[PDB]
């Protein structure tokens, strides 16, 4: 192991990021809708038919 | 934490089956309906003819 | 006309459609029948 201790030096935002780049998508950008069934497996009807 | 409706299992008080669980039958009443269909159908009627 | 069973006290069952249901016509559909097995 090797413990590392990281100390701030600077009163401002020092380090700057920014989204710039775009390869893929992982989803298909679609449109099939989720199920209310499986995030609610426990809810049914009185009448059973 | 109101009146919900879940899936319950169907309650229903069942028999499973046995060697000696017997279907009687009452004599004296369905048999003497049966007498007469039996005597009847002895004579005549033997897809025969 | 009422069968004799065995076991005394009845079961609570799972209801599998895997085995054989167990004669679920209730008493209308009884009598329904009734009518027409006659007419």
């Amino acid at each position: 192991t090797q413990n590392i201790n990281t100390v701030d030096m600077g009163l401002g935002y020092t380090s700057n990021t920014c989204v710039a780049y775009v390869n893929r998508v992982r989803t298909d950008m679609g449109v099939r809708v989720q199920d209310l069934f499986r995030v609610f497996p426990m809810n049914v009807y009185r009448h059973d038919e | 934490s109101l009146l919900h409706t879940f899936w319950r299992l169907p309650v229903a008080v069942f028999f499973e089956p046995h060697e000696e669980n017997v279907l009687r039958c009452p004599e004296r009443v369905l048999r003497r309906l049966l007498e007469d269909a039996a005597v009847t159908m002895r004579g005549g009627g033997w897809r025969e003819d």
